[PDB]
């Protein structure tokens, strides 16, 4: 019932922008935290980003600390990362990520497929 | 010296997260528990240091109403000496607790078509709260022993976590409202007793 579906990406040249997005079925948007995380060629995936229904409303990993902007729709039920000034160290594929908790108190991370970003030098 | 405002409490539209608890203190007014106690709307009301039907002929220096939005098979963690998320991290009561919980379910005014994902709980914390304690923080919080510097990651958790509110869960995973209401009498005059 709870699907995750990233689109956007593609090829781009350093100092290029894009807009990836994740369209969310079977949950509203607006909850808890939604998150963004990024798996380099031959890397352990990694945090990138995600926004909260609390608190601070958004949170960067370092490495895209003011070059990506995190946002929801909550009429589109989409989550949004605006990526701006791209190097090729943020070539990676991109998913986006959810926690949900269940009736036995069961914890599981979904995830979508994953969308190819490719920055080149 | 006007009825207590109950109804503010019991009806009210918002209820708030159970980390976020919310509390009113009830003072100089006229209660009337009897008309809670058998209004056969409530699923769990239930008493520790009082009886529910003796609560007409009391009077208290204080009454305290905190009230908040847990799953169903959670309700039994509002009680003295339980632990659990919700009394290790979110709303604790005392061993000595005087007062009652109320609790119903309210399924049909806090489910969504699709979900409600509003109503939030701690799900980690350094330590367990102390009695009445309250931590509204939203600090990344720190599992290992490298600090997280605002930043999720290895060891480094958001601690809060929606409540997954779909209609069409089962009875322990559907909302219930609850109150706690705390009951002080101290050496000072009575400002909160029942009728006549």
């Amino acid at each position: 019932q709870v699907q995750l579906v990233e689109s956007g990406g593609g090829l781009v040249q350093a100092g290029g922008s894009l807009r990836l997005s994740c369209a969310a079925s079977g949950f509203p948007v607006y909850r808890d935290r939604m998150a963004w995380y990024r798996q380099a060629p031959g890397k352990e995936r990694e945090w990138v980003a995600a926004i909260y229904s609390a608190g601070q409303q958004t949170r960067y990993a370092d490495s895209v600390k003011g070059r990506f902007t995190i946002s929801r729709d909550n009429a589109k039920n989409t989550v949004y990362l605006q990526m701006n000034s791209l190097k090729p160290e943020d070539t990676a594929v991109y998913y986006c990520n959810v926690k949900d908790v269940g009736h036995h108190y069961e914890y599981y991370d979904y995830w979508g497929q994953g969308t190819q970003v490719t920055v080149s030098a | 010296t006007n009825l207590c405002p109950f109804g503010e409490v019991f009806n009210a539209t918002r209820f708030a997260s159970v980390y976020a608890w919310n509390r009113k203190r009830i003072s100089n007014c006229v209660a009337d528990y009897s008309v809670l106690y058998n209004s056969a709307s409530f699923s769990t009301f239930k008493c520790y240091g009082v009886s529910p039907t003796k609560l007409n002929d009391l009077c208290f220096t204080n009454v305290y109403a905190d009230s908040f939005v847990i799953r169903g098979d959670e309700v039994r963690q509002i009680a003295p000496g339980q632990t659990g998320k919700i009394a290790d991290y979110n709303y604790k009561l005392p061993d000595d607790f005087t007062g009652c919980v109320i609790a119903w379910n309210s399924n049909n005014l806090d489910s969504k078509v699709g979900g409600n994902y509003n109503y939030l709980y701690r799900l980690f914390r350094k330590s367990n709260l102390k009695p009445f304690e309250r931590d509204i923080s939203t600090e990344i919080y720190q599992a290992g022993s490298t600090p997280c510097n605002g930043v999720e990651g290895f060891n480094c958790y958001f601690p809060l976590q929606s409540y997954g509110f779909q209609p069409t869960n089962g009875v322990g995973y559907q909302p219930y409202r609850v109150v706690v209401l705390s009951f002080e009498l101290l050496h000072a005059p009575a400002t909160v007793c029942g009728p006549k």
